[PDB]
């Protein structure tokens, strides 16, 4: 009869208002649910003691709040109202590098993971730069390249960079419509040796996460938080005892 | 609620023409206005106050209204026989002489006993001190020390008909009301 | 509040002709005042016997303090009068902490350094005492006292000149095609606004639809404009520019 | 003469007006009562100060709040304003299952506590998938399915799962109107050796809960905080000295 | 010069204005009183530096603030405006208890602090039933009898229960009126070797409690606040030394 | 050049503007001073940027806070705009007590600092109370009197009590106007060697105390915290420049 | 490339327009300089994400706060809106004292320092009076005389001190009009091995005080903190890279 | 899937939407984005709840946060609204310094890093004074020059001074328009043993900065706060899923 609950959290998009593909959130430090209602009192005053005396509620609404620390692709997609791009790994042969390059220049290629990097000069005959005249920046993960040097005879200024680069994700920012999504809470009670507990929030709009701190100071992993409010199902019987809102299952 | 006090006049007919106005007293008389506000607290204070708007009948009935101000101080003892109070200089000669606005005097004593009189004539006696009469006796004789204050009396009726009794709690509880009074010629003249 | 009569007809083409009426423009105060201690007793019986009649209102925004003593039977007053409301033959009227303490005299001329007197003042006033010019003013609306305690009534009292208030027309000095330029930089404290009204009447708005003819096809622009003081020379000049005007008659 | 408080907590539902039957409220950590009274003023103004003279109360109402730790189906239906269902164990025989189903998937069935599950294949010869192809994630805590591999010759797709779900008590959200509940808390004052302190409150209208940590960080058990209002009952007797509110009883 | 102050408070409700019998408010932890004045300000305008030069004082009030850590009865119907209620010790003979009775249920009796429970079952033949197959909750402090076990000849179900109840005090709810207390702080100044300082209020107006913790967490015992304020009392003499609010006596 | 001060405070009253007496204000444990001053902003717009360009300063104020710990009377009076009164030591001879006296009540006398106490019985022949039959509580510093016991020959009810009482000091509440109080600092320099410092303010006008608390918690000394804001002075010369608030006197 | 600041603070005085003679503000703990900017934001609404597409600054203003710990006259004069006034030593040869004196009397002398002190006897033959009959407080520093005692033949009351004072600055209070100043910071950056840099700031009005403790508590000598606003200087070039409000320079 | 960012970030001004040079923003200690989006909402009312039913976005808006640590000119330039200066090295011949020159006094030259003073004097026969009568305070960095003494025979007053300045870099105030800079953040996430993370945001629009402790107290470096708003790029394709505010990249 004591709750202190970890477990995993089920997450299912609505579109148009079919059942999606369940998927998990990865990782999930907080989640909480609060509950807000609006009540219209009204007073009696045979009494002469002006206190309350009814009240009804009118308002009846539903908030959860969810930290997740989980920044996959997919989670992106969910909390940045964005659609993820799958870019598959390839090769650039003719990209042309910025003119009035000299010593000290950093230059940056359009892709990510380059390797096998080659320059080659701008002339009837074609000729290979030397590496040793250029530098690669983090490993070439930024794709970025220094020059540390040219030769003497200052060959042709512009210059024909090919080189590999490898598959990559992106997720777009505001560029998908508010996502609905039905959440499944399978959580474990440790105070009860561990007994099962479930939660069932059958539609849920979330509200994109409030902050995003891409450099973290202390020991503290990089939190999502992420609000939204639960709907109310119109599909569900309305005298069903399930409710519209959610539920939640103890076996026992 | 802080409450106002207006001296309406009959003061109309302007007469602004191109060059200048000028404006006639044609009686040269002011008629205070006084706003008032009360609490029930108790079925017998409403009942009291709802048999006096009955009584009122509007602005038929008057009635007189004391201020509740201090605008008169003694600076010195009077004798009861005596009809001589005196009172800081506050240009009373000079604008108030005996006619119908002024006058009328409430004493309200520390103990709770209060003297109601009539003026009859002020006399400048000093820049600081006057020697205001008053029509028969005071009563025995008081100091200045045992004065709460004067509080110039005026007749006056109501200035709206209509009464708004906010009733809050119940019969046996709390009301809210306000009443405006505004000088009135009557008593026979 | 300076205020003028100036009644202007325009034909149909925008084109005015202009027929100021007053040519000293009637001059109004307002201001609110507190009485507490022997003054609140004293404006009541000074409200109630004198009522309506002609006063003689001190020109509180002209306030001066003495620099040196004034011998009792003296006969003028060495003071500033740079860019003042004295007037030969006027009113004076000095003052003092107290209601009580003061004193009024006639003016006969202005020397740029002193009040020309005719009758000796009867009492010595020493440094502090206050300074005030006189004009006759009437109480165009009777206040409503508010009362705040036992003893105190604050009041909105509002006076009007009942006598010419002479005063130099001067314009700004550059000028332009014959007229003045107004140099003057407005206040941006507030924002301002500029419209272009027309003689657009005649909508003719029937059944069908509507249609308007342009009676003179001409825009005049309207400009709002806010100034500050910091300063005695400032605000005479300010208070000239304003009798010049006289109103809408006089262009600039 | 001393109060240090520590008991139980009963209530007993209000159902239109008949009494209920009362039920612990399980382990409580927390309850406070508030009063709030509003009150018009009158001021003298003889003395010269407009000090306040006279007040009378005007307004009266209680509020009462309770902290409890208990996740019990009762407490929930009370404080969800839901109403418990209770589903009794049983078996399954013809649950049909996704289609499209590879290796990786993760199956959901619609009823909890699984044990004994067979997935019978689709042909005209049954043949019962081996149990080794297939696990049960979470002890079949939520019907979780996770598909381990398929035979060579994929068998085929649609399958046929018969499986037994043990009995569950389920809470909806919002499916139950505003409880009327009478309190009766049974403090035990250890300051006096144990005194025994009775407070009982008529009714009472109880508001949502706030907030549920379903996943808790720290050492701290849930906490499940509520509101309510104790409304005035018209059926005590009025000139009864017992009120209409509430009442505290000490013995001694 | 110096205070640190210690002792006792006495109060004297205050009934249509005659004083009441004194009593002793129990142990007090702490005692505070807070002046409030409203000031309406007036300012001169000669020196150009536009600030405050006069200031009367219009509003004056006072409010005083209790803790008290006593939940006897007399400062219970003090605080929670109740009457207190003497219920003398008595015994039942002919109590019905409820029907349709079966072991686990939990019957509750009308009074507290039962002893000598006896329940005679209902025939033509009275038969007192075993104590053994019933139980008294917290000594039957609770009037809570709680079923062991019954016969496996059912008896007749409806009950009689007779047993003897002991006196206890009573407070009720806002059934009282608004209290009108003087209050007497007789303390003493342990800065001065124990100087002796006295404090007297008049006329006093509480407000009922704000809070009341009936379950407590830690080493503090519950407190009680009361807010209240000081009235003018209009029979002491107006130009009397002693006010009318409230005075302070010290010995020297 | 650096402050570090300590030092003592000098209060003189002004009444009607004749400076009074100095007076020593006993312990301080904190003055502040704080100037307040409001401006009106005109901003150009030629630059495009809007920016502020002037600004000339309108309002000016300054406030005052001490905190002083000395309950003296004279300090009392000065704070709780009361007048102290003095009483001499004297006798009583013909006080009645309370009728229907019982063992266990408690008396209250007129005056404090009660010695020599003697209760005549009524009756034809006086026949003085034996002492051992009441006692005196706070060893008379209330006229607390408690009865012990009476005679089994119920005495006449009514008793005549004498006695001796001290001589005593008493500050009434609100019973004095609005102090006007000149304040000259002497705080000493120790940055500097203990460097004397002198800070004068002509006029200032105190606000009432907003705490006391009578039951102090902790080993702090009470505290008596006083606001109040220095007004303007019109006697002193204006083209002084020694000012109309205060002024700082520094040695060097 | 990184700034940890120390060093000083130059002023100059502005009048009229004419730069002054620049002093040092001696020593600062703390200087901030902040930016406000208004912003009128466009949006466009094409994609339906009602979301900003651009904004164009229209406020643009800069703020200074300074804290002092230098209470020297200059810097009061600067802070206080004051002017010092400086007041040579001198002599006294006919102060006349208080009259109706008596032993515990504490007199107070028109100025400070005082030395010498003589007291002469009113009579036709002067005779002064004993040193050993009066005390000097604080060392003359106060003023302050104290008297231990007077002969018993009682001499003329009225008496004529004479004596010497030194030299003072006094500074007044609202005496001078809005200081502008320009402020030139020189500070030395630790963090590059000491490497110079120059704040130049051309105009800013300053804000007085806004709070100054007399009597300290604890280690933390007293502050002054001033707050400014950087106004916009007309004198500049408009084109010039130097901008209107201030600038920096550092060497590299 | 777990994030701790650690990287470098690049900024490139737009100016008339044409892409400038990336450039390197320093070191940097805190990077944050916030998105805020407004909702409109609609309530079903068939249920008897009124419970929020739908809700669609109507807002979006994107707000970034840096804290750099660089002083760097162009860091100053980006931050302030300015644009830096550029003076080179030279020397000067002709300074005349200010007359009623004394000892005590300090000059200040119009540049900085001052060597090779040379101070001739004005007569017919030029005479260089001698360097041990002036000193350079702070070693010439800022052109102080104090005056160690004069010859007895007091030369001509007037001075003329040449001497050598070294280049130096300056940023004006609120000199430059609102930067508008796309970001490149270059976070690596060694959660996942330092993998590359990629943030661009296409267009955003600074704020300057809202403080700057050029004195500084404790152990921290000096930090620059930056707000800006992320606008919406008109030129990316619509249907692009990269969006248009921005976007992330995650090798995988």
């Amino acid at each position: 009869t004591y709750f202190y609950g970890q477990g995993e959290i089920d997450a299912a998009p609505i579109v148009n208002g079919v059942l999606g593909k369940w998927r998990w959130i990865q990782d999930v430090s907080a989640m909480s649910i609060q509950l807000a209602v609006e009540k219209v009192e009204h007073k009696e005053s045979y009494s002469g003691q002006k206190a309350l005396v009814r009240s009804f509620p009118i308002g009846k609404t539903a908030t959860v709040n969810i930290t997740l620390h989980s920044i996959g692709p997919d989670n992106l997609a969910l909390t940045l109202y964005g659609k993820v791009v799958a870019k598959a790994a390839g090769s650039v042969t003719g990209e042309v590098l910025p003119a009035d390059l000299v010593a000290g220049d950093v230059i940056r290629l359009a892709n990510f993971g380059v390797s096998e990097l080659v320059i080659t000069d701008s002339a009837s005959s074609p000729a290979p730069l030397d590496p040793q005249y250029y530098a690669l920046r983090a490993d070439g993960a930024y794709g970025e390249v220094q020059l540390l040097g040219l030769p003497t005879p200052a060959p042709t200024q512009p210059f024909k960079a090919a080189y590999e680069y490898a598959a990559t994700k992106q997720v777009g920012m505001f560029t998908a419509p508010q996502p609905t999504v039905a959440l499944r809470y399978k959580g474990i009670n440790l105070a009860e040796g561990g007994a099962p507990v479930i939660v069932e929030l059958y539609k849920v709009a979330t509200d994109p996460l409030q902050e995003l701190a891409l450099i973290s100071d202390g020991n503290t992993v990089a939190g999502m938080q992420i609000s939204g409010g639960i709907l109310l199902d119109t599909s569900k019987p309305d005298t069903g005892d399930l409710g519209r809102f959610g539920r939640i299952i103890q076996l026992g | 609620e802080d409450l106002t006090s207006s001296y309406q006049r009959l003061l109309s007919t302007l007469d602004n023409g191109s060059a200048i106005p000028r404006v006639t007293d044609v009686a040269g008389m002011a008629l205070p206005v006084i706003g008032h506000r009360w609490i029930g607290m108790g079925r017998a204070e409403r009942s009291a106050f709802r048999s006096l708007v009955y009584a009122l009948r509007g602005q038929q009935k008057p009635l007189w209204v004391p201020t509740h101000a201090d605008d008169l101080t003694l600076v010195a003892t009077v004798s009861q026989l005596s009809t001589a109070l005196d009172v800081r200089n506050i240009g009373y000669a000079r604008f108030a002489n005996g006619r119908p606005g002024r006058r009328d005097i409430r004493i309200e004593l520390y103990d709770g006993t209060v003297y109601h009189r009539r003026i009859l004539t002020s006399t400048e006696l000093d820049a600081d001190t006057e020697r205001v009469a008053i029509d028969a006796a005071l009563g025995r004789l008081v100091e200045p020390t045992d004065v709460a204050r004067i509080c110039f009396m005026a007749l006056c009726s109501a200035a709206s008909d209509v009464v708004e009794i906010e009733h809050v709690t119940d019969s046996e509880g709390v009301a809210t009301a306000a009443l405006t009074f505004k000088g009135v010629r009557d008593d026979e003249f | 509040r300076l205020s003028a009569s100036t009644n202007i007809l325009q034909s149909e083409s925008a084109v005015t002709q202009r027929r100021a009426m007053r040519l000293a423009p009637r001059r109004e105060f307002d201001a609110n005042m507190y009485a507490v201690d022997r003054e609140r007793q004293l404006l009541d019986m000074t409200l109630f016997g004198w009522g309506a009649r002609i006063w003689a209102l001190p020109i509180w925004p002209d306030i001066q303090l003495l620099h040196q003593p004034l011998a009792a039977g003296s006969l003028g007053i060495p003071c500033d009068t740079a860019g003042l409301d004295f007037r030969d033959g006027g009113l004076a009227m000095l003052r003092g902490e107290d209601a009580f303490t003061y004193e009024v005299v006639e003016v006969k001329t202005v020397t740029a350094s002193g009040l020309d007197l005719v009758r000796p003042v009867q009492a010595a006033w020493g440094t502090g005492s206050r300074l005030y010019p006189v004009r006759t003013a009437q109480l165009t609306e009777q206040p409503t006292l508010t009362r705040l305690t036992d003893t105190a009534q604050s009041a909105r009292v509002s006076f009007l000149v009942m006598e010419p208030s002479a005063w130099p027309e001067l314009m700004p000095a550059t000028t332009y095609r014959g007229r003045p330029v107004l140099e003057q930089r407005p206040d941006e404290s507030e924002d301002l606004t500029s419209s272009y009204q027309r003689l657009l009447s005649t909508l003719d708005n029937g059944s069908a639809i509507p249609r308007v003819t342009d009676v003179a096809g001409m825009a005049l622009p309207v400009i709002g404009h806010r100034w500050i003081g910091m300063g005695r020379a400032e605000r005479s000049a300010f208070r000239s520019l304003v009798y010049a005007l006289r109103g809408q008659q006089k262009p600039l």
